[PDB]
DNA sequence: GGGGTTTTGGGG
DNA sequence: GGGTTTTGCGG
DNA sequence: GGGGTTTTGGGG
């Protein structure tokens, strides 16, 4: 196998030709008809990766790769632009002045993937190790070989890859419109944005919330399944979106079976300059506190910083298998997310009682002072997308004798039949726990078959 | 201002309890739709979204007769006219009908419709199906949630707060998590189903069925 | 044998 | 090829 | 022609 450059592919053989490249763009592989699939992508090399630079705005330019296949299973998945894909049997054509390679994998062609940063998406969401620097973490047909000469190339084309994304933005502005400007694309267009937040809709969907450099914020629908890889706080190219204009309660974006959703690899400048440019954004959950029915979810809390490395775990697994799974039951501290249904006791004034701590035991503050140290005894009955249709309520308790969820309410204990602002703050509280698309991000300790709050503190 | 047609009926119907009087009467007018698909699933669209039409007996009954060269599963990308319609909640398992969501859906039940053959109509975005969409999953979501509120207060009582020694002081104390788990209703099965809407119920025929009676 | 492809009958 | 399937909540 | 396969020389 020889491998031509990009750029020096010919035009007129019209043989077979073999190459590496870096994908920058690429569609998800969508099915066309009763027998054929697709995926069409970017990609660029160093012969091929820039528009001739003085008048061209330092836009990108590249070379098009069209996959054909009669299963789905035989395109490749790119999550990640920057990583490198090496394509045998693919013939070139110059289509509307680009130069287009077109390889048909069910036939004799075939392409084969390589992770540019240490791991290839999949194995950063499972905290694997890659095999080698030469193993493909991806491939068509059941076998790919790589031969020794290869080294050089993919280890070449890598170091490439990071001064590539490190020095220009690869995806330019051309390449993408700003949200604040979606409502005037006639059709689908191309998103850059950051992704503040990713609320659990339902058993398979992820809704995304969007803010692009325009300071634009958006929401759109991510299945779980097909785009696994989102995460909070990272920026990601989406390809093909449109602008929902059915929708007037929240700005949305609608995508297709051939959208996808993509990351930057490590080194990229694009993303490294969003993630700081970009900040968090609570304008929309601000302005839903004010209506009796807000269509917009609106994460209620904030955990300590040093749990945001945390993965989270459902109610399902927490009430339904933290005793029967392996795991679940190494673990004695959690994270997780869920919606309060109901608040007990239910008199607000009764969330604060007195504590004796050689009893163990608590009352009422409704007979003075004579009771011991003011505590939170709160029972919070919650629900989530896991156990969503299921007939039962969970119990997540906020008991603070011990200091464990002490500033939840940003209200120190008080007694509240006395101290009319601590019950106020705790009585609105209550209100915005138990309305409808409020939700808490928290972490809770096991304790004797219980979960108590803590290292959670609301931010409204 | 909402544009889709489908949309706004299908929300104000589930956010006014199933209760089809109740909704806008100014909504209650002919529907112009284009045909999507009419086999395996007959699919109409607003412009916007794409549901799934009911027809009861009398109504293909009445289709066939008034327009008797016409096939109904034949109806794909042509433009149909429902003059007399209305709207209903059913339950439903979610997890066989696609046109559902939460295990919930409402139905367009279609009593009389007539095929404008031959219409072309103004080029539009591609059909979704709206039990799909952001703000009408929300929406539905809402509406269960309202149902799930009311029950839970209603059959949650008494403050049965966990007694704090079993919490503080627990270093020789052993629990199971599932001691936490609470029934939110009086439900019978394992699955929430307290609702208060009234499920409609009117009889409809299958797809297939009308198939058959076209080309058995 | 059968695909895709063009070899349009025949390699290993 | 900057596109539209069912597997109809990867396609 | 050449794969994977078995058809092990020949179809469409
Ligand atoms: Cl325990
Ligand atoms: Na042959
Ligand atoms: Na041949
Ligand atoms: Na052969
Ligand atoms: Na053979």
């Amino acid at each position: 196998y020889e491998y031509v450059e990009l750029a020096k592919a010919s035009l007129t053989s019209a043989q077979p030709q073999h190459f590496y490249a870096v994908v920058i763009d690429a569609t998800f592989p969508y099915k066309t008809n009763q027998e054929r699939y697709i995926c069409s992508l970017k990609i660029v090399d160093p012969t091929l990766y820039l528009k001739q630079q003085k008048g061209a705005g330092d836009a990108s330019d590249y070379a098009t790769l069209v996959l054909y296949a009669k299963r789905f299973e035989d395109l490749p998945i790119i999550h990640r632009a920057g990583d490198i894909i090496r394509v045998h049997r693919a013939t070139l054509r110059l289509y509307n002045g680009q130069r287009q390679f077109n390889a048909n994998v069910f036939y004799s062609s075939s392409w084969a993937l390589f992770s540019t940063d240490k791991r290839s998406v999949t194995q950063e969401i499972n905290n694997q190790d890659a095999v080698s620097d030469t193993t493909p973490f991806s491939f068509s047909s059941k076998h790919a070989t790589i031969e020794k000469n290869e080294i050089s190339i993919l280890q070449n084309l890598r170091k490439w890859a990071n001064q590539y994304f490190s020095s220009y933005s690869v995806i330019s502005s051309d390449m993408y419109t700003a949200l604040n400007k979606a409502q005037a694309q006639k059709g689908d267009f191309d998103v850059v944005a950051k992704i503040l937040q990713v609320h659990e809709l339902d058993e398979y969907t992820n809704e995304l919330k969007l803010k692009d450099a325009s300071g634009q914020v958006f929401y759109t629908l991510s299945l779980k399944l097909k785009f696994p890889h989102v995460r909070t706080g990272e920026v990601v190219r989406i390809r093909s979106a449109t602008y929902d204009e059915t929708s007037t309660q929240k700005k949305v974006l609608i995508l297709s079976h051939y959208s996808n959703i993509i990351t930057f690899i490590q080194s990229s400048k694009l993303a490294k300059e969003l993630r700081a440019k970009i900040q968090d954004d609570h304008s929309v959950e601000v302005a839903s506190l004010k209506k009796n029915v807000s269509l917009n979810a609106v994460v209620l809390t904030e955990v300590d910083k040093k749990h945001a490395a945390l993965p989270s775990t459902s109610l399902q697994d927490l009430f339904h298998h933290a005793d029967s799974d392996k795991e679940l039951q190494a673990q004695d501290t959690f994270r997780t997310q869920f919606y309060v249904t109901k608040i007990e006791p239910s008199d607000v004034k009764e969330w604060v009682k007195g504590y004796d701590r050689k009893t163990k035991k608590s009352s009422s503050l409704k007979g003075a002072s004579g009771k011991g140290d003011n505590i939170f005894q709160v029972q919070f009955l919650v629900k989530d997308a896991s156990t969503q249709l299921n007939n039962n309520t969970y119990r997540v308790l906020l008991y603070t004798q011990d200091g464990l969820g002490a500033n939840f309410f940003n209200v120190k204990a008080d007694n509240l039949h006395k101290n009319a602002d601590a019950r106020k703050k705790l009585e609105d509280s209550a209100e915005l726990l138990t309305k409808f698309n409020s939700y808490v991000d928290a972490v809770v300790e096991r304790r004797n078959g219980f979960y108590l709050i803590k290292d959670t503190k609301l931010i409204y | 201002q909402q544009q889709s047609a489908f949309k706004q009926l299908y929300t104000e119907l589930f956010n006014n309890e199933g209760d089809f009087s109740k909704v806008s009467s100014n909504l209650k007018k002919p529907l112009k739709c284009y045909v999507k698909e009419s086999y395996p699933h007959f699919l109409v669209t607003d412009g916007y979204f794409f549901v799934a039409p009911y027809f009861t007996k009398e109504a293909v009954n009445e289709f066939h007769a008034k327009f008797p060269n016409v096939n109904i599963v034949d109806l794909t990308d042509k433009v149909i006219v429902i003059n007399n319609w209305s709207l209903e909640l059913r339950r439903v398992n979610s997890a066989e009908v696609f046109t559902s969501y939460a295990n919930l859906e409402a139905r367009l039940i279609v009593h009389s419709f007539k095929p404008n053959l031959q219409e072309r109509l103004n080029p539009t975005r591609y059909p979704v199906n709206l039990f799909r969409d952001d703000e009408f999953k929300t929406t539905i979501q809402h509406f269960r949630h309202t149902a799930l509120q009311a029950a839970i207060n209603k059959t949650v009582k008494g403050d049965n707060l966990v007694d704090i020694s079993k919490v503080a002081d627990a270093a020789g104390k052993k629990g199971k998590v599932d001691a936490g788990i609470v029934k939110a209703s009086a439900s019978k099965g394992d699955e929430f189903s307290d609702f208060s809407f009234k499920e409609g119920n009117t009889a409809t025929l299958k797809i297939a069925d009308i198939f058959v009676q076209e080309k058995g």
